């Protein structure tokens, strides 16, 4: 009620100042979301008008894109918002959680721009365009994928302004062993790539929650993964799956404050890592 | 009387789920 | 994959 009224509004502004500031394409484009707004209010479609927020956002990080001289970010922004306006009417039903998932990384290309990540943020781009590039032909597998890159791009951006450099380092170069097998095709690497961003996670996680071990443990199991995902054996997803099982007992066991049980989990992971090291 | 501040930014995806 | 999270209510004006 009053909430789209605040979204409504928000967007007319980004049109009022587009056109001020001879944004014509996204003053257009706001225009008409705000005349999707207004008749998706009337009809009650609470599906269309979550859109609606999303496409809003999008269309800040355009108008923020350009003033910031992020003009490949911009077009990249518009594209996704133009895709988005054109599946509400055309009825996919998936169109909430694909836009979102490219509005997600659009948003940590912009942020990683800020923060002095331009690798980080040209590898959210080629992520957002291939996204993009999957929603106007019609890929559909490859926005599983995709969803997996966001998660792990989004722990580099954690990572680095946490000062956890090794883990930010790992989480970049996972990515774009992902993102070129998503463009080659290898579907047997993506697998093997899962589970490294979980691996991922539970490294991030552990930092935080005072399980540093823990955490240089997960490490060491991501850094043995990349080197054998670049080697190509599957018995390496198994290997590396035996390490996370026992990886995020330690985690759990810690959570429900049960220490006794997580050095237990610990000792055992580190023994299944140094024997493949060894 | 001034403009309203921006949207917030989307939250960021929900980690992936424990093997 | 998990379900995307709901988007949380705006903050109030300051």
């Amino acid at each position: 009620e009053e909430r789209i009224k605040y979204v409504i509004t928000v967007v007319e502004q980004i049109a009022k100042d587009a056109h001020r500031n001879g944004q014509e394409e996204l003053a257009k484009l706001a225009e008409r979301t705000a005349e999707e707004a207004k008749k998706a209010t009337e009809r009650g479609e609470e599906e269309t008008l979550r859109i609606v927020y999303v496409i809003v956002v999008v269309l800040q990080i355009a108008l923020e894109a350009h003033r910031n001289g992020q003009e490949e970010l911009a077009k990249l922004a518009l594209r996704t918002a133009e895709e988005a306006i054109k599946a509400t009417e055309r009825g996919e039903e998936e169109t909430l959680r694909i836009v979102y998932v490219i509005v997600v990384v659009l948003q940590i290309a912009l942020e990683a721009h800020r923060n002095g990540q331009e690798e980080l943020a040209k590898l959210a781009l080629r992520t957002a365009e291939e996204a993009i590039k999957a929603t106007e032909r019609g890929e559909e597998e490859t926005l599983r994928i995709v969803y997996v890159i966001v998660v792990v791009l989004q722990i580099a951006l954690e990572a680095h302004r946490n000062g956890q450099e090794e883990l930010a380092k790992l989480a970049l170069r996972t990515a774009e062993e992902a993102i070129k097998a998503t463009e080659r095709g290898e579907e047997e690497t993506l697998r093997i790539v899962y589970v490294i961003v979980v691996v991922l996670q539970i490294a991030l996680e552990a930092h935080r929650n005072g399980q540093e071990e823990l955490a240089k443990l997960a490490l060491r199991t991501a850094e043995e993964a990349i080197k054998a995902t670049e080697r190509g054996e599957e018995e390496t997803e198994r290997i590396v799956y035996d390490i996370v099982v026992v990886l995020q007992e330690a985690l759990e066991a810690h959570r429900n404050g049960e220490e006794e049980r997580a050095k237990k989990a610990l000792d055992e992971a580190r023994r299944r890592i140094e024997a493949t090291e060894r | 009387l001034p403009p309203l501040p921006p949207l917030p930014p989307l939250p960021p995806l929900p980690p992936l789920p424990p093997l």
